[PDB]
């Protein structure tokens, strides 16, 4: 099992991973909301219910210059993180500069953009 | 590391290896019988002494053993790669018959001693590859044509539809246009022919009446000569709009079944209404068949005039169409997390070919 998913939605808090050469690397909380435009992100943010339980919304996020392997990657790996917290997530495309209200209130200074990013796995 | 990626279709193979930008051999899915014994496109150039065998038929795998060598073809020949060394990520059709599934897993483990493997849906593969995780896909290839709405990562196998009409029975129709003007394409190379102006000459009308109209005046707009191999000029006028049009009105070659607009919306009718509006928001295209220039905007606007006022439709037409499954298998096959996803040879020894379910 992959180290990152064990890491995932154990508590209520923002997680953050940014697809790197077909793998899922977590992004340092200093640089949370601060997202290269030539790269993809996974999002996982989680509340804690009324009565218990953990809620779990997945947000892939899509630079516009980011290439076809790591958007892919960013797709398939919110639905495999999806599998591991057994279906309950609900999957949310995120692209930018139009971005959802919700993910968007996950950053309280609003999103930044930064040039550049992780070159292709291809 | 490093794994095979291998497109099994209809009429043509995608095969490649996991992490590339996309398959670096692509060939018929062709037997060729003066057993077996060519394979390929050898077998389409001395096809003056052979019949053609397609072991896949609309999608599904018909002769095991013929699509057995086609593996074969594809591994020793083609990838020039030991089988037996590397992980193969196979795909297959939506409604894939269990029968075929284990029979495929069956084959790969037992005929190729393959260390691990794994099976995907097409249609899937192509939503990845644009990266989205929910969408409606309008799979169009040489034998069949797909629609699969997915949600979240999986297939809504109640809402899929599925038409026979295709690539290859476009190809005929514009042998039939053909046929009304005095030629006669007829050989299995005058089909390949007449197959390639298609693909070159054709494009979709955005107003059919009104394109079918200026054809018949200013014809002179619409005309385009064709090189024949034995250097004779053929004239393309009208049947360069009105052989894609059976793909919106099957009715042009005698079939009763809606066209693709149609069938794309009655399945996502056949949704839940709670994510109709994101399916419209996310067609994506793909299949060599919806490569013809103005399809994505003449579908846009079939699909407004069927969809409630005001819902916003896209259609996502990907440049690399052609190759939109193959290569979401790449990306699949080359994540870190995809690894103990294969199913291994030692989960094929206590279990069987009963094993691909999960
Ligand atoms: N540029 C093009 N314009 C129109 N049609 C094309 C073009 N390129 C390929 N095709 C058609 O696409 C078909 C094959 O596409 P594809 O490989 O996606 O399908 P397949 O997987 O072989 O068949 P199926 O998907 O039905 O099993 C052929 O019939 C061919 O005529
Ligand atoms: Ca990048
Ligand atoms: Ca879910
Ligand atoms: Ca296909
Ligand atoms: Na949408």
């Amino acid at each position: 099992e992959h180290p990152e998913f064990l890491k995932a939605g154990k508590e209520p808090g923002l997680q953050i991973w940014r697809v790197e050469k077909f793998d899922l690397v977590p992004v340092p909380p200093n640089l949370y909301g601060d997202f290269f435009t030539g790269d993809a992100y996974v999002i996982l943010k989680t509340v804690q219910l009324r009565n218990g339980n953990l809620q779990y919304d997945l947000h892939y996020w899509l630079g516009n210059e980011c290439s076809q392997d790591e958007s892919g990657a960013a797709a398939i790996f919110t639905v495999q993180l999806d599998d591991y917290l057994n279906g309950r997530a609900v999957q949310h495309r995120e692209v930018q500069g139009f971005e959802s209200s919700t993910f968007s209130g996950y950053f309280k200074s609003g999103l930044k953009y930064k040039k550049g990013g992780v070159a292709s796995g291809f | 590391s490093i794994a095979l990626v291998v497109d099994n279709g209809s009429g043509m193979v995608k095969s490649g290896l996991a992490g590339d930008d996309a398959p670096k051999c692509v060939f018929p899915s062709i037997i060729g019988i003066p057993k077996e014994c060519y394979v390929g496109d050898e077998a389409q150039n001395k096809r003056g002494i052979l019949t053609l065998k397609y072991p896949i038929e609309h999608g599904i795998v018909t002769n095991w053993d013929d699509m057995e060598k086609i593996w074969r073809h594809t591994f020793f020949n083609e990838l020039r790669v030991s089988p037996e060394e590397h992980p193969v990520l196979l795909t297959e059709a939506p409604l894939n018959p269990k029968t075929n599934r284990e029979k495929m897993t069956q084959i790969m483990f037992e005929s190729f001693d393959v260390p691990a493997m794994y099976v995907s849906i097409q249609a899937i593969l192509s939503l990845y590859a644009s990266g989205r995780t929910t969408g409606i896909v309008l799979d169009s290839g040489d034998g069949v044509t797909h629609t699969v709405p997915i949600y979240e990562g999986y297939v809504l196998p109640h809402a899929i539809n599925r038409t026979d009409m295709a690539g290859r029975d476009l190809t005929y129709y514009m042998m039939k246009l053909f046929t009304e003007r005095g030629y006669t394409f007829t050989t299995t190379a005058e089909r390949e022919i007449v197959r390639d102006i298609k693909e070159k000459l054709c494009y979709i009308a955005l107003d059919y009446d009104e394109e079918l109209k200026k054809s018949e005046e200013r014809t002179e707009e619409v005309e385009e000569m064709y090189e024949l191999p034995d250097g004779n000029l053929i004239t393309v006028g009208s049947e360069r709009f009105r052989c894609p049009e059976a793909l919106f009105n099957p009715s042009l070659i005698g079939r009763e079944c809606p066209g693709l607009h149609i069938t794309a919306y009655q399945s996502i009718m056949k949704c839940d209404i709670d994510i109709r509006k994101e399916l419209y928001n996310n067609i994506v295209l793909s299949g060599g068949t919806t490569m013809y220039n103005y399809i994505g905007e003449r579908l846009t606007n079939e699909m407004t005039s069927l969809a409630p006022p005001s819902m916003k439709i896209k259609v996502i037409a990907p440049p690399e169409r052609k190759y939109s499954v193959w290569i979401g298998g790449s990306i699949l096959s080359s994540l870190s997390t995809f690894q103990k996803m294969w199913i291994t040879k030692e989960e094929y020894d206590e279990s069987g070919p009963s094993i691909v379910h999960r």
